[PDB]
RNA sequence: AGGUUCGAAGACGAUCAGAUACCGUCGUAGUUCCGACCAUAAACGAUGCCGACCGGCGAUGCGGCGGCGUUAUUCCCAUGACCCGCCGGGCAGCUUCCGGGAAACCAAAGUCUUUGGGUUCCGGGGGGAGUAUGGUUGCAAAGCUGAAACUUAAAGGAAUUGACGG
């Protein structure tokens, strides 16, 4: 059974699409297959916010943030719970799940 | 590319029938068209239908009546003598009853039991009940 | 098996057929 | 819509389709009389013209070959005839 | 309705425009078009307040066509509707649903909220889907107060207007109300009608606790 | 889909013996190899030389010994 | 039915969609006839007759009910034409 | 934890304050012997239970419509809803405003031009719509 | 002792409604099985089509139930067919008997050619469509029977159809999908439109509209 | 020719009951370029091409045609960047009781017992077997064409319930 209309692949008009490697176990993926994550991580924790602001030189100083994009094979993604397996119905939805601002 | 001509008016007004549209027009028309048209009027199977003057292959449009079942074509137009007619009346037609054989004869296009009536065989174009 | 080793299997042995029979 | 009316279409539906999916064909092009400044005389140019006219007693171009429709030079003006 | 005495006045067309019920969505219903006028800069499509009159007009024929008052059910499953089918109910003597609509209402005849109507009038197509799927089960004929971006699967006289606004709901299910008594023999035509229009304007229950005691305060004071 | 011209017979007809090489039935009454291998040669009976008497194990969801003769 | 003895031999006839033309089965309960009560010509009220029309279910479940029922209203004579 | 009460004690509540609202209160005693000759309970621990609830209804009741019923509270959810008619009406307003289209479409009714009737200038820009995505 | 909950029911009760064929007109939907046993009482002739046992897979084992395909019908243009689960083989077959009671269609009868006393054929070849059972009804002259499968032939036989030939594909081994094709069939023979049904339909009364006042005093 | 990285084979260290492995350290052919072969992939959409007809909706890419306005310059039009539409041809998506299907699902996998638009290739229960043999192509590896004897009552597909999952 064909368990995905998209294949599990945004690849459409496309005969090859350039593999890459997760970032976890070097696996080599296609680009459409990966799960993509692009985290704006503070270069600090968020619990050191305040003793890294004491320490500061500079007054009115904003922090830098981390930017790494990474790739997974859907192996490493769902055993790192950042996929998860979803009902029949929910596999569809393409939506992401909601940052929870509140 | 488009072969049969006729083949391809007879399957549009079919859909359009399923559909249930008032209306259907047929993009090329062609003498043997207007004369398959012709037939169906006089036994009813459709309302008045008006021939488009393009200086080219001209359209057709036809006033479904809804009253039709199926019109099909018989694509390869086979040689039908009155011996074999009745063999393509009981494989073809729905009933005895109703359901119209279309030949083409050398006295013209006409139904099945107007071709037999005038006693000529000929070649078969379609079938509509 | 594996229907890929399977087919492995088999070249390997076509492979001994065709020296046995180059050998007469 | 199963009651439209395929034989008297209004005229706003037909300028909307396809010159070949009209009822009858129809040319969306057009010639037009160009009158360039500086001249006397009038110029019949087609709208979708593919070459650079040019008047016989004046040297400068009227209109300039596009992708769809020519493209008139500054200061020359145009007249339909007939639609 | 062709004739004269049965044609928009002035009037009917003032309390429409102060209500809305012309400014219809962002989206257009391909079965809507037909009832459409033009959409303006803003991208609100304005419907034919002619062709919702007409519409009306055809769907009050047909709920006085039932011999049986009580034999009309009309119903809402939204606030903004409730208050005004209760009101219709009461001057046509519909039998009225409101607020939640139990599945198997028209199909399952075992509970006591079992009811078989000849006629079923809906506010909301979109909204109350469910008893007009059920009423393919049974038959039943329904009218919808539809707007440009509702279908209509199941829908035969569907009024092209509005089911957003407060104001526009409740003006014409009191229009409907007005013209069903207007063609028996309530209303002799002639003199408005006493029922004024905002008893059937669903009010915001926080308006509900407030707007009262100011009038009372107004009152003594 | 399958050719349906005037004059494509001949195609039709070739196309039909081609493929009824592909079923077990007709494969083997008009290849000859299962008459030949057929010990009775084709024949519905055949008489022989009882040459041992033998007997023969059932399969497996059956157990009993199937006394049968070599010919 | 109406064989050549001429009676009618058939226990009942089936009705007919009044948009599509088609047979209303009778296992087709989505389909339905209702009544437009049409009025006088003085005092606009209901005169007491009617007038009937019937969708099969499927026009009414394709969503045409409402273009065909108002189409009907035209023909017999209760939307003005103005619509 | 564990003080859930069971379909019978909520469900036996709901009627006796329902049937009896104006006789019960808000003590637990009171209406423990009210529920002593308004109903046959046959376990003590059973009344106790639908007195101990009737008074959380009650008590809620007075403030809240619980889904219980009430005439008192039922003929005001008629008074409010059946009345409260403005003496003005809300679709009565002396000037009503009107954009372009809509007096091309009143005009071709032929009731356009009416005094009430005040066009407004048109929107520009056609800004409507969302941005397309997130972000 | 029958005390309906219809509007349909409650007219047929009191001898209002005076044919099960007005009922089919309207195309309205039968939900007491007393309404026909009324009009048609002492005229069904009731026949189980088989007992197969489905079964549910459980913690403790399986589960056994038992299907009943019961097909009902006289032999003058109404038949049914129903299916009823249980757990008890009695209470499967009245189960079925009720919904074979529902669902009672009128079956059209034609003329093979020269239509001379009562019909006796399907009016023109149908098809009916279950599963992957393709059931097609043929029209056949007087006295040749009905040429048919075992299962279609008593569901036409008590159809009242006489004579008919048939054609069937696919897995016909499935009873139910091959008796509910045929059922199918038999069903669509008046959805056929004919040249004959091309008169125009005059509307007359429906049964809720015309004794709506009846239906006031009695169905309240 | 060139050989940085990675890395079949191979060596070693670990793990293990054994460990010709998964993990780790090296590391040959190869991976790179030019010329010449080979012709196979789950070479996939597991889905022939050409043609017609049969719902709706929002987008997207290209081209063209219209238009309130914003913006770039300038003194105006174009012209670019947006904005709202229309047409044609693409990649797709959502939705639907078009219809089909064993169903999963498919606006095609629809217009099929109401069976015929034109035309290619190709399947006939599971194995034996893509094997044997012959022919032919290739440096080779192998490619193409391609049986039979014998054996077997099932093998399979889609969905349901339950059980189980390091
Ligand atoms: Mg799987
Ligand atoms: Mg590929
Ligand atoms: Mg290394
Ligand atoms: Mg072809
Ligand atoms: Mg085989
Ligand atoms: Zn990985």
């Amino acid at each position: 059974t064909k368990k995905r209309r998209n294949n599990g692949r945004a690849k459409k008009g496309r005969g090859h699409v350039q593999p890459i490697r997760c970032t976890n176990c070097a696996r080599c993926v296609p680009k459409d297959k990966a799960i993509k994550k692009f985290v704006i991580r503070n270069i600090v924790e968020a619990a050191a916010v305040r003793d890294i602001s004491e320490a500061s030189v500079f007054d009115a100083y904003v922090l830098p943030k981390l930017y790494v994009k990474l790739h997974y094979c859907v192996s490493c993604a769902i055993h790192s719970k950042v996929v998860r397996n979803r009902s029949r119905e929910a596999r569809k939805d393409r939506t992401p799940p909601p940052r929870f601002r509140p | 590319v488009r072969m049969n001509v006729l083949a391809d008016a007879l399957k549009s007004i079919n859909n359009a029938e399923k559909r249930g549209k008032r209306q259907v027009l047929i993009r090329p028309c062609s003498k043997v068209i207007v004369r398959f048209l012709t037939v169906m009027m006089k036994h009813g199977y459709i309302g008045e239908f008006e021939i488009i003057d393009d200086h080219r292959a001209g359209k057709i449009v036809v006033n479904l009546t809804g009253r039709l079942n199926k019109c099909g074509v018989i694509s390869p137009r086979f040689d039908v003598q009155l011996k074999d007619l009745e063999k393509w009346q009981n494989n073809l037609l729905p009933s005895r009853q109703f359901g119209f054989i279309v030949l083409t004869t050398s006295a013209g296009i006409m139904d099945h039991e107007e071709a037999r009536r005038k006693h000529t065989g000929g070649k078969i174009l379609g079938f509509f009940f | 098996m594996r229907a890929k080793w399977r087919k492995k299997r088999m070249r390997r042995l076509k492979r001994k057929r065709r020296k046995m029979r180059q050998r007469s | 819509p199963l009651a439209k009316d395929l034989l008297h279409p209004s005229p706003e539906e037909e300028k909307r389709k396809h010159k070949k999916k009209r009822l009858v064909q129809s040319p969306n092009s057009y010639f037009m009389d160009v009158k360039c400044p500086g001249c006397y005389k009038i110029t019949t140019v087609f709208s979708h013209a593919q070459t650079v006219v040019l008047c016989v007693g004046c040297s400068t171009v009227l209109c300039q070959p596009t992708g769809g429709k020519a493209r008139l030079t500054e200061g020359c003006s145009f007249r339909r005839k007939q639609h | 309705g062709a004739l004269d005495v049965l044609q928009m006045k002035e009037e009917d067309v003032l309390k429409f425009l102060a209500a809305g019920t012309h400014l219809g969505g962002t989206n257009l219903d391909f079965q809507m078009e037909q009832y459409i006028y033009k959409r303006k800069s803003d991208g609100i499509y304005i419907i034919n307040l002619k062709r919702t009159w007409e519409k009306l007009l055809l769907a009050a024929r047909a709920i006085v066509a039932i011999e049986n008052p009580a034999d009309v059910s009309v119903i809402s499953s939204r606030n903004t509707g409730q208050r005004a089918v209760l009101k219709f109910a009461a001057a046509t003597g519909a039998t009225p649903i409101a607020g939640r609509f139990t599945p198997g209402t028209f199909t399952n005849q075992i509970q006591a909220a079992f009811r078989e109507p000849r006629l079923l009038v809906v506010t909301d197509p979109r909204a109350d889907h469910q008893p007009l799927t059920e009423a393919s089960y049974v038959n039943l004929p329904t009218i919808a107060l539809c707007n440009t971006d509702s279908p209509l699967r199941y829908v035969d006289i569907a009024i092209p207007c509005n089911n957003k606004g407060a104001h526009s709901v409740g003006l014409m299910w009191w229009m409907l109300a007005r013209e069903v008594l207007r063609m028996r023999g309530t209303i002799s035509r002639e003199h408005p009608w006493e029922v004024m229009p905002d008893l059937y304007f669903y009010r915001d229950p926080e308006e509900i606790e407030k707007e009262e005691q100011a009038a009372a305060e107004k009152a003594v004071t | 889909g399958k050719c349906r011209g005037l004059r494509t017979a001949r195609k039709l007809r070739s196309h039909r013996r081609d493929q009824k090489w592909h079923d077990k039935q007709y494969k083997k009454a008009h290849l000859g190899t299962a008459l030949k291998a057929n010990p009775f040669g084709g024949a519905s009976h055949a008489k022989g030389i009882v040459l041992e008497k033998v007997g023969v194990e059932a399969k497996q969801p059956n157990s009993a010994i199937r006394k049968c003769v070599r010919v | 039915m109406q064989n050549d003895a001429g009676e009618f031999v058939d226990l009942y006839v089936p009705r007919k969609c009044s948009a599509s033309n088609r047979i209303i089965g009778a296992k087709d309960h989505a389909s339905i006839q209702m009544n437009v009560a049409e009025v006088d010509k003085v005092t606009g009220r209901f005169n007491g007759q009617f007038k009937t029309y019937a969708i099969c279910g499927a026009i009414r479940r394709m969503g045409e009910s409402d273009d065909s029922i108002l189409r009907l209203a035209k023909a017999d004579g209760i939307v003005s034409k103005n619509f | 934890m564990g003080r859930v009460r069971t379909k019978t004690v909520k469900k036996a509540a709901r009627v006796i304050i329902e049937k009896y609202y104006t006789r019960l209160g808000n003590d637990f005693h009171t209406n423990k012997r009210v529920c002593e000759e308004i109903a046959i309970i046959p376990s003590k621990k059973l009344r106790n239970k639908i007195a101990g609830y009737v008074t959380h209804l009650m008590k809620r009741i007075q403030r809240g419509p619980v889904r219980g019923i009430s005439i008192k509270l039922q003929e005001e959810e008629r008074e409010r809803r059946d009345n409260y008619v403005p003496e003005v009406s809300a679709l009565d307003q002396e000037i009503i405003e009107v954009d372009p289209d809509t007096k091309e479409m009143l005009k071709l009714l032929d009731f356009g031009s009416l005094s009430n009737l005040q066009v407004t200038q048109p929107t520009v820009g056609m800004n409507f719509k969302t941005p397309r995505g997130p972000v | 002792e029958w005390m309906p909950v219809t509007k349909l029911g409650r007219l047929v009760k009191d001898m209002k409604i005076k044919s099960l064929e007005e009922i089919y007109l309207f195309s309205l939907p039968i939900k007491e099985s007393e309404i026909i046993d009324f009009f048609l009482g002492a005229s069904l002739k009731d026949e189980v089509l088989k007992i197969m046992p489905v079964q549910k897979q459980t913690r403790a084992g399986q589960r056994t139930r038992f299907k009943a395909f019961v097909a009902i019908g006289d032999y003058n243009g109404h038949v049914g067919l129903g299916v009823k689960c249980s757990k008890e083989v009695a209470t499967a077959i009245r189960g079925a008997i009720i919904l074979a009671k529902l669902s009672i269609v009128p079956v059209r009868r034609g003329y093979w050619g020269n239509k001379i006393g009562k019909p006796h054929t399907v009016p023109c070849k149908v098809t009916g469509r279950c599963g992957s059972v393709l059931v097609r009804l043929i029209p056949a002259p007087r006295g040749t029977g009905i040429v048919s499968a075992p299962v279609p032939k008593k569901l036409l036989m008590m159809a009242g159809i006489d004579d008919c030939y048939t054609s069937a594909r696919g897995c016909t081994a499935t009873l139910g999908n091959f008796a509910k094709a045929t059922f199918d069939a038999i069903s669509k023979t008046y959805s056929y439109l004919t040249p004959d049904l091309w008169k125009e339909t005059v509307f007359t009364k429906s049964p809720y509209q015309e004794f709506t006042d009846h239906l006031v005093k009695t169905h309240t």
